[PDB]
């Protein structure tokens, strides 16, 4: 049995003065997650590019919790559909960063990707990154994963560039609102919004204000 | 460069002066044919250097100009730098080659409009409001020529001044121009009349475009 005492007002409310209905409760999903003792505790995916975007390096920093051991490995593999495009494997232990050494509980994998299919609101090309925590001879402990979009966002010479091209933002602010359910969001409503937005030539959204 | 008394009068009565080298090669094809040619660098240099040597002590002179309508050649870049080195006290401007070249401290277009772009190939005339904020652009904009006052004209003049006042980096311009270049001729009774191009049997000519 879980007991959850939810307060409508807190010192948190002082930072939550959005122009919207003021409601309260357990308004988003509740879940149980089982992780092993030795686990992936964090991972960051970065994609960097050469000048014309014909080559990318996918960089993936992975952190573990649990007992540190020499037989531990991480494999990050990158998939386009059912095709594995790139893969890297390394033991834990980052590069030296200061006088006290490095992160023994971290590893960075770097995968080369030639002619990456680039992500944009026009063509949302995605790859699949799978992060496997495993033993040296390939016994899986656990896997995490995310969708990867190869794209560079940068400001140069006063312009916001996506993949080297100046954006024109056809944006809208969107609160999480439902006339019956209040501030509870469901997939159907979210999909309905995205469809209507794209059908009406929007390419961007602001999470106003949370 | 003007008659030397002009600068004395500007010093004393108080007018800001753009002193301009006697260099215009407008009729060349392309416009920079001579000014990009190192063979014409000595002749161009004397027109710049001897102006500076003559007029550099006049307080009314606040800006040097490399000339007008001669495109943008390497010779302009050399002479821009010569002035910057010899007289750091005054900005250098020059319009040729698109009004915003490496040979000018000031974006100095001719007849660029307030709101409307004129996107000519190579040398576009942007809306002056748009020109200021082109990616990487930081310089002030002062039209070296605007509001062409030919005949019944100066329509839209107020539009320039509203923009000059609203935008800090739009710091004004020089109207084209002060005085009709008409000449006096006389009829059979000795009555004087105002003449323009062609009236002296001069041909080819550009008619009333001198006024
Ligand atoms: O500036 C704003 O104006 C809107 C008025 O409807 C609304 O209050 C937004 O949350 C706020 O950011
Ligand atoms: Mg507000
Ligand atoms: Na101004
Ligand atoms: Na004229």
């Amino acid at each position: 049995r879980l007991a959850v005492m939810v307060l409508r007002w807190s010192d948190g409310s002082y930072l939550e003065d959005q122009d919207m209905w003021r409601m309260s409760g357990i308004f988003r999903d509740v879940s149980l997650l089982h992780k092993p003792t030795t686990q992936i505790s964090d991972f960051h995916v970065a994609t960097r590019f050469n000048d014309d975007f014909s080559r990318a390096v996918l960089e993936a920093e992975v952190q573990m919790c649990g007992e540190l051991r020499d037989y531990l490995r991480v494999t990050v593999s990158l998939w386009q559909g059912e095709t594995q495009v790139a893969s890297g494997t390394a033991p834990f232990g980052g590069e030296i960063i200061d006088e006290r050494g490095g992160y023994a509980d971290r590893v960075t994998l770097r995968l080369n990707v030639e002619n990456p299919k680039l992500w944009s609101a026009e063509i949302p090309n995605l790859y699949r990154a799978v992060v496997e925590l495993h033993t040296a001879d390939g016994t899986l402990i656990e896997a995490e994963a995310c969708d990867v979009g190869f794209r560079e966002v940068r400001i140069e010479n006063g312009l916001l560039l996506l993949n080297g091209k100046p954006l024109l933002i056809r944006g809208v602010n969107r609160h999480e609102h439902h006339p019956l359910h209040g501030q509870v969001m469901d997939e159907q409503t979210m999909v309905q919004d995205i469809l209507l937005m794209k059908q009406n030539n929007f390419n961007a959204v602001r999470c106003s204000h949370y | 460069p003007n008659h030397p008394l002009w600068y004395t009068l500007c010093d004393r009565y108080g007018l800001y002066v753009v002193d301009e080298a006697n260099i215009e090669t407008h009729g060349m094809v392309p416009m920079n044919r001579l000014t990009d040619d190192p063979r014409w660098l000595p002749a161009m240099s004397e027109r710049v250097t001897r102006m500076v040597q003559r007029d550099r002590n006049h307080p009314s002179v606040i800006i040097w100009s490399l000339g007008t309508e001669s495109g943008h050649g390497a010779n302009h870049d050399a002479l821009y730098r010569w002035i910057k080195s010899v007289d750091p006290s005054r900005p250098v401007q020059y319009e040729g080659g698109g009004a915003d070249t490496t040979a000018t401290d000031i974006i100095c277009p001719m007849y660029a409009r307030v709101d409307e772009d004129q996107p000519f190939p190579a040398v576009p005339k942007w809306s002056i409001k748009k020109w200021l904020s082109l990616p990487g652009e930081t310089r002030p904009l002062i039209l070296c020529e605007y509001a062409h006052a030919m005949g019944n004209s100066l329509g839209g003049f107020a539009k320039y001044w509203q923009a000059f006042r609203q935008y800090p980096r739009l710091q004004g311009g020089f109207v084209w121009d002060w005085v009709d270049q008409s000449l006096i001729k006389y009829d059979e009774n000795g009555n004087p009349w105002s003449a323009y191009g062609g009236d002296f049997g001069d041909t080819p000519n550009d008619r009333q475009f001198c006024m």
